[PDB]
């Protein structure tokens, strides 16, 4: 019930926090996944596909963290608290 | 009453005459 | 002279009625120069028609509610005012809406004479109770832009809307071409009635504006100017 | 600025340049950046597409002094800033500077994009009142837009004998077109037929019935075109608001709008409110000139009358009836009244549309004391130490102060400027100690299950006006988790244990008539280390239950320290707070009753002897207090402030006998924790 | 003005005087004995408030050291012409009247009682006979800077203090214009400041040139006034003296001959006149920001020159003697294109940040030479060329022409410091326009920063097509309580338009007190309103309704001073009239070009291993404790660690992170801060065994070494 | 906070062995603060693609 | 009930540099927008010619003096900023200013080449004593708007060049006042009186014609959409 967001506020925050217990967990929940995505891009040249690349198709030169958040908003990721 | 000869004559609203001129600053 | 980057117009269609025309890039300061005049032309340049006067059969003191109808006189006036009518004759033409018996009266129940037409038969005008009736004589005239009610026997002049486009809004945003980060980006936004599509309304506004500035151009057709160039 | 951005994002730029093959070696890329070839700029626009940066304005004073913004390129050499975040930063664009850091690691960016983003910090941590809202120029725009001036063009006129009712417009689009042509003023009572705006509850329940309004139902709104345009800014589904937009009204609207809607909606609506405010401020005819600054119609009469009274006192003192101190007190009192009367007359004279009054009455800025210091009477002025000067300043800043009255005026201003630096230093010191003592308090658990919580009076009951809301209920029992179920006088309950007291629940409790409610608090938390989430309760900035791991010690310390720079003065200013937290013996020590009894007070010079006879027997405690300060109201059945410590009046245990301030240690001993 | 006020300063701190900490608040206050001896308005706003003042205009210092002040005695209730200087001690005994008190033409006190200043800061009416002394002029209590703020009687002390302290920060422009409205102190302050050259004796100017002017005295003796052009002042701003007189024109002794910086016809002029409109415009002037027409940028209204001095010296080292020369190791001929034969850039060469100004080579002959390196030298026959190249270069952010260069050489016995032979200093001049971030301010303490510079067509324009050249927000006028600037704007317009008081039916009542020669003024007239005695409210209201019509025959501003403006963008008139007039706007020296820093990576310290750099890299920005608290409050643990460990102290971290960012690799984990290790290795030196224990109570050996690659 | 020489002398005599589990102490040695994203609950979360998404990727 | 009359434009010449154009009838509430649209494009989109760089013998930069002139190089540059020229050719052309001996040097002493002229010869540029002489070689180009002097800073010419800010704008002041004819009956229209004043470089008629041409071509992009 609002107009389309633009910039780094997309995806919205309230939608994300419904998928995480508290925002302190979300930041790590998105930062670690970004590290795996960035590792895969470096390893994309040659190696083992241990760290799967981005799940949702990335846009034109989308930052790894931005991709990490977009796929989290799509419920294509899971984690376990410590 | 301009002390310096070549002064630009700017009419002033002053209403009280000054009895003492400004000293060498 | 010549343009650094030719402006181009890309249409967006949010709905059948609405649109978000975007003109980019523009030389610094031309954003508003287009926007304001273009909006004013769109709002009050395109010809159209709409009801101009209404005569209810039984109302002599206007304020009195018409017998047999739940809706008041003012509500009837408001409902008829929003009616969308397209006319093709300059002379005013009368129309008659008659109904008898319980039920509801909609814009599709008015018989239009030759030429005039109605573009929203599904609009609701009022409801008639048991053994209810109403005959209303409404005149339709062709004009341009919003005009307040004219004329200050039992006539009830109403504020007419001679315009197929009823709301417009524009904005100007910053944009960079190579490293100027100053070029204006006009973002128009027009919603019209069902009579005229946004594309045609904007095209007619542009045509009228070009014709109007043709007067200034004609003063001297040799002066050097600012040329966008062929597409 | 596009120069700082390049020199700041350089290693990222160099990497991308080699990626596009503009340069082959890093050394080639570095040199290209140094020379600033035209190719670098196109890449730079792409390197900072979604890369947040941190802006900080020293002295950072509270949590909202470092925020993360998405950068945008712009010409020039100045860091453009949003108008709304100026209040949080306390920044004024008159030469101020702020640093720009840059998060590097993937985790550093994620924090500066999810925790510090300016769009996520609308509400201040100290209290729920929003900190980013129409503040200075926007408020004047909205107050002008929504005002309903009577007797204006295109006003709704009842139908005459023949002329039907005029001013009824089918839809806002028609009203706007009429406004552009020039037959309707943006602020004039009309009856539009709105089609997409949720009506107010009063009209919704009647015209529609409690069946559910939907977008597409027409209702007749008796309002002004301005209020209709304003309501289009608020998100769809927010009921139509049809009252003038004073400063306080907007704060309530935003609070009510952030208490129910997701934060993304609050950020967007606040922008649209800002955009409308600036646009309509310009078209509001707010200016200043000698015509717009009027003087009271009769000021000589008031001055002459009060001058005569002063002359009467002066003659009386000259005769020797009064001493120097009494003459000063008499003069100060009459001039205080004289200033009040002139202020009263000045207010009575100015019209409501005057720009000077519209900028203060609209809550945009200022207060009426300044508006009388200008065009009215400056009033009494302070001497170098603080004592009011008997001679007043009977000239406003419009008609021009005389030489002597201007020199006397300078005493206060210099003292104020010199004192400002001291207050800032004290505030910084106080904040440092509070942060150092409370750094350990951190939310560890989610619920300690403790059964003991404080009891806080929700609303005092009176024989007439059964429920009178407590004046300080919005900061006492407004964001606390309930401790025990609220049992009504009947056998049912209104709110249950574990609920989070907000506006709805607190309203329901008031309706039921509950006054005393036991609410869980951090003062009684049973957790061994830190505190638990439930006891601490709702967080202010977040708006929901506090998150495990957040540092509530620092937030509390900075919230106390922030206002320290804007409050001024037994002491009652910033030193009072500093004295109170340090737990030192108050300057004006006041004895506290050790046991209920009847006060057999005896008055003696150079030392007051206060003796109280206990109501249960025992020895009479002796207090050889000084004979200087005052007595204090006794706690009789009336408990009125006009009452005195009458001999023989019963008092409770642990009650203050005379003016001043009780010693915290003494109350701890006699009363308890 | 800044020079003049500095000489008049009255410092309170320093050797033999109270320090800042020892200076109790009681000494920073104002005392009733400052009236006429030390201005109460002018003083630094920073911590040094009250410890620094300024002599009043009339104050004089008696031989012992006590500051005197003139008064004119009253023999018997009648004012007297002769004056007597009185110090504080002699003031208390007597009774001092006030200057503004009305007096009859013969000296009789018209009133029965007059406001008086009694022994100790006490003021009360007294019989006209008891008065013993009277002031000389109402402007006696104000310093030089504060004496040239028109309508100072309408401002508050705070604003006037800022207004006084900003006239000493103005910057001389290319072309200076005398203010339309300004007090009489303008002329005298300029003459006595020493900037202008004043003819010593009467004569007729035989020849005048842009460099020198020679005046032919009446005694037949010639004198030549050499006047400096484009000479760098102490703080950077340029100084010029352009003659105003013409050949064959008689000049009387004491007249001004040439105008130094900030001077026009011999009267101080620190700024320009701008057509102000007071209204909030689209938020671009929100909260003290300012909006400027593009006319100021394109017509050089507020353009200023600034001179920078760079100097390098050649000193004899142990290895050898440093020499400035045109040959440098391994540099292209293009980079050395502008260098002259001597090795120093030629006059008129446009330099930028990084170019070589002085070609300096230092000897490295007695330095270790790698076996492979000297083998390479023999292989090509390449010259050993041990000499390094510590060549002077333009520090980052500097540009502009090279106006002049001076070279001091010991070979010609120029008296250089011991140890140096060649010392060349190069002056580079840049012409700065006005852009976003620069600070402007009026004379009433109304500061601001240039929020936006709109094109000329976007500015609101009067009905006659004139576009307003500046816009000021109206929310900051009443709250700050400096209504004086509104009064200045009104009187400014009346002075610019020119007025003609209706005299056919006699002088209107409000104009009775106006001097008979002030009833008619031509357009662009100049007027003066001396402080504490000037235009009254009634007078301004009268003049505003008597302004002359425009050349088109229409009066723009109405009787209230407001005018109907047309919107520049929308094109439709604003619904209500707005104020318009000419306000005198200076240009303060807190320019944006000076305040701009950025640092991706640069030189580091030696003891602390922290960022720092002398304009080669701007240097880092401190991240204090208060910022650390803010980061902790957010719960941002990772960001705080980066700001302290990886990018401030962790040496191996800094190298690794810069290699990771340049490549695509993720930024690695931070290490142990160098600050902690230094603290540990310096706490151990006091014989305090410090161990970093771990789980199991076992010490962790903090020393560690790993070889990358 | 107070005279450094006195406190250092007192700590040395008593051989104090304080722990590094406080905001101010952890900041000095450069390890993640024990508040916010530094606590054990949040710092050691393992994030992996869900089986359905990985199955539907290849 | 349409105002079938199409608008018409009539020009009144108050002075050689100033003219008034009357346009009517227009639609109500529309005159103001049309007038502003012309004003905005008249002050920023009218092509013209103006000096671009000057070269003074014996002068290496603009912060100096040339013997015999009463004013330094900076002031003479400012004096030349007011010079108005019309250049028929669309290439950088050159003009020379040679004067010697006592007297004043005015803009009329320049000797423009073919296709260039100076429209206010009476301007005062500098004053000369008998001792010195002035020799200025300056360039003229055709452009529009306002180009900062930095344009010639990076051209990489000799040290002698002295770049000068260029102001290609003949228009000086533009104003309009709409005379509404609204009446109680709905026969309302507007009139536009576009007063325009020029720097004497071009007649007002050319200035308005060029402004009209630019808008006509610029609104063509709206027309072509369809
Ligand atoms: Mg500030
Ligand atoms: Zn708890």
């Amino acid at each position: 019930g609002y107009d389309t967001p633009l910039g780094i506020t997309n995806p919205p925050i309230d939608e994300l926090l419904d998928r995480v217990s508290s925002k302190y967990a979300l930041v790590i929940y998105a930062a670690k996944r970004a590290r795996q995505i960035n590792d895969y891009y470096n390893q994309l040249g040659e190696g083992i596909l241990e760290y799967v690349g981005p799940l949702v198709e990335p846009g034109l030169q989308e930052k790894p963290l931005s991709i990490a958040l977009r796929e989290i908003h799509a419920d294509l990721l899971e984690h376990t608290e410590g | 009453n301009n002390s310096v000869p070549g002064a630009p004559n700017r009419v002033s609203f002053a209403k009280l005459r000054e009895p003492l001129e400004v000293p060498g600053l | 002279m010549l343009i650094s980057q030719r402006p181009t117009l890309s249409e967006d269609v949010l709905t059948d009625n609405r649109s978000q025309f975007v003109i980019e890039p523009l030389e610094p300061g031309f954003g508003y120069t287009l926007g304001n005049s273009l909006r004013r032309t769109l709002l009050s340049s395109i010809p159209g028609a709409a009801v101009t006067s209404i005569r209810i059969d039984g109302v002599l003191h206007e304020f009195t509610t018409v017998p047999g109808v739940k809706e008041d006189v003012t509500e009837i006036i408001l409902n008829l005012k929003s009616l969308v009518v397209s006319s093709e004759e300059d002379e005013p033409v009368t129309m008659y809406l008659r109904k008898q018996g319980p039920g509801e009266v909609t814009a599709g129940d008015i018989v239009p004479p030759a030429g005039v037409t109605v573009h929203n038969p599904g609009m609701h005008i009022a409801t008639l109770n048991d053994k209810g009736k109403l005959e209303v004589e409404l005149v339709v005239e062709r004009g341009r832009g919003y005009v307040p009610a004219v004329q200050n026997i039992g006539r009830i002049p109403v504020d007419s809307i001679y315009s197929p486009v009823l709301k417009v809004t524009y904005k100007v945003d910053a944009t960079r071409v190579e490293q100027r980060t100053d070029f204006d980006k006009l973002i128009l936004d027009v919603e019209t009635k069902n009579s005229i599509s946004p594309r045609d309304a904007l095209a007619s506004a542009g045509k009228t504006l070009v014709e109007l500035f043709g007067l200034a151009r004609e003063l001297n057709v040799e002066a050097e100017g600012i040329e966008i160039g062929p597409s | 600025p596009k120069l700082m951005a390049l020199e700041l994002f350089k290693p990222f730029v160099m990497k991308r340049l080699v990626d596009l093959n503009h340069a082959q070696n890093i050394k080639s890329a570095k040199r290209m950046v140094e020379r600033q070839r035209p190719q670098v700029w196109d890449v730079l626009e792409e390197v900072i597409a979604e890369h947040p940066v941190l802006l900080n304005r020293a002295p950072t004073l509270h949590r909202l002094g470092i925020q993360a913004f998405e950068p945008m390129l712009v010409e020039g050499k100045a860091i453009q800033l949003h108008p709304l975040v100026c209040e949080a930063f306390n920044a004024d664009f008159d030469g101020d500077q702020m640093a720009v850091h840059l998060p590097l690691s993937a985790e550093a960016q994620a924090e500066a994009r999810i925790l510090m983003l300016s769009s996520n910090n609308i509400l201040s941590p100290a209290s729920g009142r929003p900190l980013a809202m129409p503040r200075l120029d926007m408020v004047t725009g909205l107050y002008y837009l929504t005002t309903e001036v009577p007797g204006d063009t295109g006003e709704y006129q009842p139908a005459s004998g023949d002329h039907p009712e005029t001013g009824v417009y089918s839809s806002p689009a028609e009203a706007i077109m009429a406004a552009d042509r020039g037959v309707l003023s943006v602020r004039a009572k009309i009856k539009v037929r709105l089609t997409q705006l949720r009506p107010p509850v009063e009209i919704e329940a009647e015209l529609f019935g409690h069946s559910g309004w939907q977008p597409g139902d027409a209702w007749m709104a008796e309002t002004t075109l301005g209020r209709v345009m304003f309501n289009e800014l608020l998100p769809l589904g927010y009921p139509f608001v049809n009252k003038q937009m004073h400063k306080k009204v907007q704060a309530a609207i935003i609070n009510d709008l952030a208490e129910r809607y997701p934060m993304i909606v609050v950020a967007q609506t606040v922008d649209k409110l800002k955009d409308a405010g600036f646009y309509w401020a310009t078209r509001s005819g707010v200016t200043v000139s000698m015509a717009d600054v009027l003087v009271p119609p009769r000021k000589k009469e008031i001055l002459d009358h009060y001058e005569e009274r002063a002359d009467k006192v002066e003659k009386q003192f000259q005769r020797g009836a009064l001493n120097h101190d009494e003459r000063n007190e008499a003069l100060v009192e009459i001039w205080k009244e004289a200033t009040d009367e002139v202020g009263q007359a000045l207010r009575e004279h100015y019209p409501d549309d005057n720009p000077i009054i519209t900028i203060v009455d609209s809550g945009a800025t200022g207060n009426f004391t300044q508006t009388r210091t200008l065009a009215g009477m400056k009033g009494l002025v302070t001497n170098p130490k603080g004592e009011f000067i008997p001679r007043p300043v009977k000239s406003s800043f419009r008609e021009g102060l005389t030489v002597l009255e201007y020199f006397i005026n300078t005493h206060g201003a210099r003292k104020g400027l010199a004192d400002t630096a001291l207050r800032t230093a004290d505030s910084g010191y106080l904040t440092r100690r509070l942060v150092d003592v409370s750094q350990d308090v951190i939310v560890r658990e989610h619920d300690c299950q403790t059964e003991r919580g404080i009891v806080v009076e929700l609303a005092e009951r009176a024989p007439d006006g059964t429920l009178i809301r407590d004046p300080y209920i919005e900061t006492s029992a407004y964001a606390r988790t309930l401790g025990t179920d609220a049992v009504d006088e009947a056998g049912n309950v209104i709110v249950e244990r574990g609920q989070d007291l907000g506006d709805p629940e607190i309203d329901a409790l008031l309706a039921a008539g509950i006054t005393q409610v036991k609410v869980r608090s951090v003062l009684t938390c049973a957790t061994s280390t830190g505190v638990c989430a439930t006891c601490y309760g709702r967080s202010m900035a977040t708006g929901k239950l506090v998150d495990i791991g957040e540092a509530v010690g620092i937030v509390a310390a900075q919230s106390i320290g922030e206002p320290g720079t804007q409050l001024t003065m037994i002491t009652g200013g910033l030193p009072r707070v500093q004295e109170l937290f340090e737990a030192r013996v108050p300057r004006g020590k006041a004895p506290i009753a050790d046991v209920t009894g009847r006060v057999r007070l005896e008055d003696g010079e150079r030392f007051y002897k206060i003796t109280i006879v206990p109501d249960d027997g025992g020895e009479e405690v002796v207090y050889d207090k000084i004979s200087k300060r005052q007595r204090l109201r006794v706690f009789k059945h009336e408990d009125g402030s006009e009452r005195v410590l009458s001999d023989g009046d019963h008092v409770e245990v642990g009650q203050q006998l005379m003016e001043g301030s009780a010693d915290p240690h003494e109350v701890l001993r006699v009363q308890g924790p | 003005l800044s020079g003049l006020t500095h000489k008049r300063r009255l410092s309170a701190l320093g050797p033999g005087g109270l320090s800042r900490e020892r200076a109790g608040l009681e000494v920073r206050d104002v005392h009733p004995s400052h009236y006429g001896r030390m201005c109460p308005i002018e003083t630094p706003e920073g911590p040094n408030i009250g410890l620094i003042g300024s002599l009043s205009v009339y104050a004089r210092v008696n031989p012992f050291g006590f500051i005197e002040t003139p008064y004119r005695k009253v023999v018997d209730g009648v004012v007297s012409d002769e004056i007597v200087y009185l110090t504080a001690d002699e003031e208390d005994r007597h009774v001092v009247a006030q200057a503004n008190s009305p007096i009859d033409a013969d000296g009789r006190f018209v009133e029965p009682r007059v406001l008086v200043r009694r022994k100790a800061g006490e003021v009360e009416y007294v019989p006209s006979s008891e008065v013993d002394y009277m002031d000389v002029s109402p402007r006696q209590m104000v310093s030089v800077a504060t004496a040239m703020i028109p309508f100072l009687e309408h401002d508050d002390a705070n604003r006037a203090l800022m207004g006084a302290n900003m006239q000493r920060q103005a910057v001389p422009l290319v072309r200076s214009e005398a203010p339309l409205v300004g007090t009489g102190m303008e002329l005298r302050a300029a003459i006595d400041a020493g900037d202008v050259v004043v003819a010593e004796e009467s004569g007729v100017i035989e020849e005048v040139s842009a460099d020198y002017i020679t005046v032919m005295h009446d005694n037949g003796t010639r004198r030549t006034y050499r006047m400096r052009k484009f000479a760098r002042s102490n703080h950077g701003t340029c100084a010029n003296q352009c003659p105003i007189v013409d050949a064959g024109d008689r000049v009387e002794a004491g007249q001004v001959i040439a105008d130094g910086p900030c001077t026009d016809d011999g009267e101080m002029a620190l700024g320009k006149n701008l057509l102000v409109a007071i209204m909030p415009w689209e938020g671009h002037n929100y909260e003290d920001a300012i909006i400027l027409s593009n006319r100021l940028v394109e017509e050089d209204v507020l353009t200023s020159i600034h001179i920078e001095e760079h100097e390098i010296d050649a000193r004899d080292t142990k290895l050898g003697a440093e020499e400035i020369t045109r040959d440098i190791p391994n540099i292209s001929d293009e980079v050395l294109a502008d260098l002259d034969e001597r090795g120093i850039v030629r006059i008129g060469a446009e330099v930028r940040d990084g170019d070589i100004l002085v070609g300096k080579v230092t000897p490295k002959g007695e330095t270790e030479l790698t076996p492979e390196e000297r083998l390479l030298r023999a292989i090509f026959g390449e010259k050993a060329r041990e000499v390094r190249d510590t060549s002077l270069k333009v520090p980052h952010g500097e540009s502009g022409k090279v106006i002049g260069i001076r070279v001091f050489s010991r070979e010609d016995e120029d008296e250089l410091p011991a140890g140096v032979n060649e010392l060349v200093r190069v002056y580079v001049a840049q012409k700065r326009k006005i852009s976003d971030g620069d600070k402007l301010a009026g004379r009433h303490g109304n500061k601001g920063v240039i929020g936006k510079i709109l094109p000329v067509e976007d500015m609101p324009f009067l009905a006659d097509g004139t576009p307003v050249d500046i816009i000021l927000n109206t929310h900051g006028v009443p709250r700050r309580m400096n209504i004086g600037q509104i009064l200045e704007t009104h009187l400014g317009w009346c002075a610019h338009s020119g007025w003609k008081v209706d005299a056919a039916k006699g002088v209107p009542d409000w104009a009775a007190r106006l001097p008979d020669e002030l009833l008619e003024a031509q357009p662009n007239a100049i007027v003066s309103t001396p402080v504490f005695d000037g235009a009254q409210e009634a007078e301004l209201q009268g003049l505003l309704s008597c302004t002359l019509p425009n050349r088109d025959g229409d009066v723009l501003v109405d009787a209230d001073g407001k005018a109907m403006l047309f919107d520049g963008r929308s094109g439709e008139p604003f619904p209500y009239p707005v104020t318009v007039g000419y306000m005198y706007i200076m240009k303060l020296h807190h320019l944006v070009d000076d305040k701009i820093h950025a640092r991706s990576t640069g030189p580091y310290s030696m003891i602390t291993q922290q960022p720092l750099g002398g304009k080669a890299q701007f240097g880092g920005q401190r991240f204090g404790e208060m910022e650390c608290w803010a980061m902790q409050a957010y719960g941002a643990a990772y960001t705080l660690q980066e700001l302290l460990t990886i990018k401030s102290d962790d040496t191996v971290g800094r190298v690794k992170v810069y290699e990771a960012i340049v490549k695509g690799e993720n930024i690695p984990e931070p290490g142990i801060p160098e600050s902690f290790k230094v603290l540990l290795k310096e706490l151990q030196s006091l014989c305090l065994n410090v161990e970093v224990l771990s789980s199991d109570g076992a010490a962790i050996e903090l020393r560690e070494g790993e070889d990358e690659d | 906070f107070q005279e450094t020489t006195r406190v250092l002398t007192d700590a040395a005599i008593n051989c104090r062995s304080d722990k590094l589990n406080g905001l101010k102490e952890n900041v000095i040695i450069g390890k993640l603060i024990p508040a916010g994203t530094g606590i054990n609950r949040y710092r050691n979360i393992a994030v992996q693609p869900t089986e359905e998404a990985r199955a539907a990727a290849y």
